[PDB]
């Protein structure tokens, strides 16, 4: 993916290019006259005495100082942006690499399992390992099952019918279990639950 | 017509039209909040004229790149396609420009951003390439304008008696990239401003600490950049030896851990990353007092941190 | 156009300042691009666009105020229309004549509304919407049951009290329009963004009336009266002051842009953690125990409606750390 | 040639003969004036410079006179033939080369006789017997001083 996608690391390339341009731009501002007869101090001093030379020089000093000031100011602004990114990278190192995240779309796109850092010029690259569900099937469901006039709810997961029999399964992976008094809890008076269906809850003592 | 003018010595360049404004009995001209003259009284005919800038509102040129074709399209910002021949100045100055300013069948397309000429309109949707206006983008494959797509359409029917559950799964790996640090620079504020001029130096001392403040600001940044790196990579003080075994229960780590038997101290993936973002002016920079400083941590030290983080994860918890 | 206008003598002198002028244009261009990224990074969470259902009743839960009505002229929800009409809030000619313009956003308001409609529609009808590589259809009442378990409350509570819970939900949503209608300050944050930008542009235009030490604020009057040996001095004073005024404008836009980007990043995070999932973070997605959230479009920003579980009517009981049986 | 087509206007704006893919805002190299519209008031009479410059008698400096000039053309080239050469012709308000291109809302002529060495005192920010006791100009003086 990386070999065939030069843009994959575009973020790091942008940092390098922005800094290179700022320095070259700054150098090229020494060729400016800024209203003076010359961009070169030696040529001004060679031709003029102080009563006139100082005027021409002051124009060059002011413009060169403003150009340096604009460079420094934009570096401070950029530095703030990079520090914010560095803080985020540090957070990910702690929460994605040195632990498992419960935050959605923080350490990948699917369900986070683990991450590994890789070194790069001017930055860090994270490889996020995630669990992704596939091949979904639809089942008939119910909010509860009525055994003997008493409502039973699953401790975890959902009630599903496979076309003939009802089972308890987890939401993130189909793996149907038998409905027993251990997989459910008894609560409610049956006639108060909307969509409740009748079935048999297996008692393991029988 | 765009023209130069002089009314009682009051000069400028612009377009003269008829005004609907009223002047005081002894008013010769009017100006707005920017002190821009927008009205004058004609000295011989007692009539107020309006003055407009010859071009105003902004114009953009759209190109596929000069290494692809020489075709362009022109966007006239915030105008109708019926007024382009007037906002332009087609009969006065334009030559080859006439083909863009004048309408024709399939030459002009009206958008919210403005009037787009020279590009056709596809009447379909695609992913945005070159953004033009609000909802409108264009591609080379001349120039073709289209409405940008915001994703494919899907429909999930609602039901209250069924549920969808995955029966299979897969493991996927994605890549995320974050900047951590900048290039550290330093400026000699005397060499840059004055160079070898000693007369300038004496005059530069008249600006107080202004010069010093610039040096201090850059110094502060330079320090922060080393902190940025340390705060990301140096998560654990303990450095774990990279194992000779890259097989951890069938799981292959040989691409993310460094190979101790090779000349390189970096993993296969890391070497690839390094060779993709690597990407005399330098003499000019040095002569004018501009230099670049190295980072405190070398690349091998950064690699040592990442190797430790992975090695200590493949073999242990509570890391 | 801002610095020299129609003065060709000024133009020749402005070329003596190197790339200073170009740098200003580049900085503003960079900001303009970022602003479209800010919007995209918040609203375009899922590529799939889900058709808005004709049914607004999902197990007693009424969504008609947060989803758009396909039978009406409007493509926005009732709440969204209210938001839009509260932050809406010739100088324009003066701005254009002096080289100052405003560019439109890449995404129209209908496109933003399309994103929010998709996010809600795909939540009311399915789970695993953050991945959406395999969106999983689920009844809304069952999705709520899951969300209740997530806050430490047994799911039987929801089913037994489904009728009351649906009623409380429906009433709480209705109160949103009343709260916003009678509280103009509710969206003050978005109004501040609009006003700050409007002021900065008008302030910039009004700085062209300044003399900056010159005999005149008008270049044509200086050129009309003086020859170059003296005119250049008067002109240089105007060019320097006008350039400083443009530089201060651009600098403050860069600072403000950084603040907005930070806010956009937070909004994007909330979209992922509050809307496309359930948060475990205290006071991140509301004030109580987080169940679910819904986004609404607004001018220059996003509005979140956070649905939370709040306990009440507490009673005291005698307690013990353990029980000894035998 | 920056004025030929939209691609040249883009190349000139970016100062590059190579342009990358994308949309750019451009400078105006397209429209330029070719003529000029000059409009002046209906005045046919020349200013009565002869009245002051060729007068049979001038006042003393302690008792200088003032004359108002109006409804006339300020043609100063007539003084090349009909007047003595000026040893001093110094303008403070405007450049002397611009006088023929200007219109004034008011013009006043103040005239008197002084000795040669006192001519240098007829200016803003001066000291001396004349500057202090006889005739003084303001620091913000807009006008021209002529002497022969
Ligand atoms: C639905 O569930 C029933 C009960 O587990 C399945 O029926 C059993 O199928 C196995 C073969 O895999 C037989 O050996 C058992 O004797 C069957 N038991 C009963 C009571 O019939 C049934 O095959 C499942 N159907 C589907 C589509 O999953
Ligand atoms: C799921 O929805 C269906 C309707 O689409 C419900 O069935 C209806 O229930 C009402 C109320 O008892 C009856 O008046 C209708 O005649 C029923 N229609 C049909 C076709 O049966 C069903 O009860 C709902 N199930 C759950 C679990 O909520
Ligand atoms: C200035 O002089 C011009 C002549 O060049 C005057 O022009 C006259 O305009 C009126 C219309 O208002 C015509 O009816 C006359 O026939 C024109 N005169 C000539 C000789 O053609 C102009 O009106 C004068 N303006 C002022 C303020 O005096
Ligand atoms: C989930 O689906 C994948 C297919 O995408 C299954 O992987 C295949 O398993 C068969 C064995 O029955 C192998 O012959 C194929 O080569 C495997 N394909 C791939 C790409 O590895 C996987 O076994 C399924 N898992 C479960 C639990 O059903
Ligand atoms: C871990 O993966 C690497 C590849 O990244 C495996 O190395 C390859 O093994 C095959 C089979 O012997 C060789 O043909 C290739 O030339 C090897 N590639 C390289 C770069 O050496 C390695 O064997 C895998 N390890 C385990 C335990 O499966
Ligand atoms: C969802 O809520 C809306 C109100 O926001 C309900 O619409 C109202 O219904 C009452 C009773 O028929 C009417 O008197 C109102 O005029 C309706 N208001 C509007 C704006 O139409 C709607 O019926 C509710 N839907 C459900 C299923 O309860
Ligand atoms: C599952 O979906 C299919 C359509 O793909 C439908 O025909 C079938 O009836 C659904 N199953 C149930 C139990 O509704
Ligand atoms: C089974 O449940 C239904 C409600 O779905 C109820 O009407 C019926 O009486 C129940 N049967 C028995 C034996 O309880
Ligand atoms: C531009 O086109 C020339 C051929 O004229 C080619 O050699 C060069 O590599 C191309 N450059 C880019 C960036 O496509
Ligand atoms: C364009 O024309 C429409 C009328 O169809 C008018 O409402 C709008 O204001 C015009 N826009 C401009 C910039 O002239
Ligand atoms: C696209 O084509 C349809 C006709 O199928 C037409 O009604 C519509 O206006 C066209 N779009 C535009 C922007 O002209
Ligand atoms: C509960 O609080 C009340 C005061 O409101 C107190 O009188 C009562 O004794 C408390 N119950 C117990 C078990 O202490
Ligand atoms: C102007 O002054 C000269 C003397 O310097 C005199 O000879 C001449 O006649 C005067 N001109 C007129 C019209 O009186
Ligand atoms: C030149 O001056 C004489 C007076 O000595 C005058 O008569 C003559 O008309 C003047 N020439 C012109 C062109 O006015």
């Amino acid at each position: 993916s990386l070999t065939t996608t030069p843009a994959a690391l575009g973020k790091l390339q942008d940092v390098i290019n922005q800094n290179a341009v700022a320095l070259n731009t700054l150098v090229k501002q020494l060729s400016s006259n800024f209203g003076a007869i010359s961009s070169v101090l030696n040529d001004i001093l060679s031709r003029l005495d102080p009563p006139e030379a100082e005027v021409q020089i002051d124009r060059l000093i002011t413009g060169r100082l403003q150009s340096l000031q604009t460079y420094v100011t934009q570096q401070l602004i950029r530095a703030a942006e990079i520090r914010a990114s560095a803080n985020l990278a540090a957070t990910k190192m702690s929460e994605c690499v040195l632990g498992q995240s419960k935050r959605v779309d923080f350490c990948g796109k699917g369900y986070h399992l683990m991450s590994f850092p890789q070194a790069a010029p001017h930055g860090v690259v994270f490889l996020h390992v995630t669990y992704v569900p596939s091949q979904q099937q639809n089942f008939t469901t119910a909010p509860a099952i009525c055994h003997n006039g008493k409502a039973y709810f699953p401790r975890e997961g959902v009630f599903v019918m496979n076309g003939t029999h009802w089972f308890i399964t987890q939401r993130n992976f189909y793996s149907p279990q038998v409905i027993t008094t251990d997989n459910t809890f008894e609560s409610g008076s049956c006639d108060v639950v909307i969509g409740i269906v009748n079935n048999t809850v297996y008692d393991p003592l029988q | 017509k765009c023209v130069n003018f002089n009314f009682n010595g009051l000069t400028g360049t612009g377009v003269l039209t008829s005004s609907t404004k009223k002047f005081q009995p002894f008013q010769q001209f009017g100006r707005d909040v920017s002190d821009f003259t927008d009205s004058v009284r004609d000295p011989k005919t007692l009539e107020i004229l309006d003055i407009s800038p010859c071009s105003y509102g902004g114009v953009s040129v759209i190109t596929p790149g000069t290494n692809t074709s020489k075709a362009v399209a022109v966007l006239y910002q915030d105008v109708n396609c019926t007024d382009v021949p007037t906002m332009l100045h087609v009969e006065q100055v334009s030559t080859d420009w006439r083909v863009y300013a004048l309408s024709a069948d399939g030459n002009m397309f009206q958008t919210q951003a403005g009037c787009l000429v020279g590009a056709t309109y596809e009447n379909s949707t695609y992913e945005c390439d070159i953004p033009i206006g609000a909802g409108i983008c264009a591609k080379f494959g001349s120039i073709v304008a289209y409405t940008m797509s915001i994703g494919e359409d899907q429909s999930i029917a609602y039901s209250n008696n069924t549920i969808a559950i995955p029966t299979n799964f897969s493991i996927s790996v994605t890549t995320e990239v974050l900047p951590v640090s900048m290039t550290k620079t330093s400026v000699d504020c005397n060499m840059y401003i004055c160079g070898d001029s000693t007369e300038c130096s004496n005059l530069l001392l008249q600006y107080g600490s202004f010069c010093t403040q610039l040096n201090r600001a850059l110094s502060g940044i330079a320090v922060e950049q080393d902190r940025n790196t340390r705060d990301v990579f140096a998560q654990t003080k303990a450095i774990y030896k990279t194992p000779n075994i890259k097989d951890f229960g069938g799981f292959n780590f040989s691409q993310i851990l460094p190979d101790p038997k090779k000349p390189s101290y970096r993993s296969p993936i890391e070497d690839l990353l390094y060779n993709k973002v690597t990407l005399d002016l330098i003499c000019a920079q040095k002569f004018n007092g501009l230099t670049v400083l190295p980072p405190l941590l070398t690349d091998d030290m950064i690699a040592a941190y990442t190797a430790a983080l992975i090695s200590g994860t493949a073999t242990a918890g509570y890391t | 156009m801002y610095i020299c206008g129609d003065s060709t003598e000024c133009s020749n002198l402005l070329l003596q300042y190197g790339s200073f002028c170009t740098q200003l244009n580049r900085a503003l261009s960079g900001i303009a691009v970022e602003q479209d990224r800010n919007t995209r990074d918040v609203f375009a969470q899922t590529k799939a666009i889900y058709k808005t259902p004709n049914i607004k009743d999902f197990g007693g839960f009424n969504f008609s105020q947060i989803l758009p009505d396909p039978k009406k002229p409007s493509y926005r929800s009732p709440i969204e229309d209210l938001l839009y009409n509260k932050v809406t809030l010739d100088l324009i000619c003066a701005q254009k004549f002096n080289g100052l313009t405003v560019l439109p956003p890449l995404l129209t308001d209908d496109m933003i509304a399309a994103y929010t409609a998709a996010l809600i529609s795909g939540t009311a009808t399915a789970g695993y919407t953050f991945g959406a590589g395999a969106a999983l259809q689920i009844p809304f009442p069952m999705q709520m049951a899951y969300r209740f378990n997530g806050i430490g409350v047994t799911q039987n509570v929801l089913y037994e009290n489904q009728k009351q819970i649906a009623n409380q939900f429906n009433n709480a949503i209705s109160k949103i329009q009343d709260s916003l209608t009678t509280t103009p300050a509710a969206l003050g944050k978005l109004q501040d963004v609009i006003n700050q930008n409007a002021v900065a542009l008008n302030t910039l235009v009004k700085q062209l009336s300044s003399n900056f030490g010159a005999i005149s604020s008008v270049l044509n009057d200086i050129l009309s009266r003086l020859d170059p040996p003296e005119a250049e001095v008067q002109i240089d004073r105007l060019i320097t002051g006008r350039l400083q005024s443009l530089q201060t404008y651009v600098t403050q836009q860069l600072i403000r842009a950084a603040e907005i980007r930070a806010s956009a990043n937070l909004a994007a995070t909330k979209m992922s953690e509050c809307v496309l999932g359930q948060s475990k973070r205290v006071d991140f997605c509301g004030k109580g125990y987080h169940l679910m959230s819904f986004p609404q479009a607004a001018p220059h920003g996003v509005v979140f409606l956070h649905v939370t579980y709040v306990p009440s009517q507490q009673q005291n009981f005698t307690t013990a750390p353990a029980i000894c049986h035998n | 040639d920056c004025s030929q087509d939209p691609l040249s206007e883009l190349k000139c704006t970016t100062k590059s003969l190579t342009v990358e893919k994308g949309i750019y805002q451009t400078s105006n190299f397209r429209v330029s004036p070719s003529t000029e519209v000059v409009r002046f008031p209906n005045i046919t009479n020349l200013c009565p410079f002869g009245q002051v410059f060729n007068a049979s008698k001038f006042p003393s400096v302690y008792a200088w006179e003032r004359l108002r000039i109006s409804d006339c053309v300020a043609d100063y080239s007539v003084l090349y033939n009909s007047s003595s050469s000026f040893s001093t012709f110094k303008c403070y308000g405007v450049s002397p080369t611009k006088l023929n291109d200007l219109c004034f809302s008011s013009v006043y002529a103040d005239y008197f006789v002084v000795k040669g060495d006192d001519v240098r005192q007829i200016a803003p920010a001066q000291t001396g017997v004349i500057a202090d006791y006889n005739y003084k100009l303001p620091d913000d003086f807009t006008g021209c001083v002529l002497a022969w």
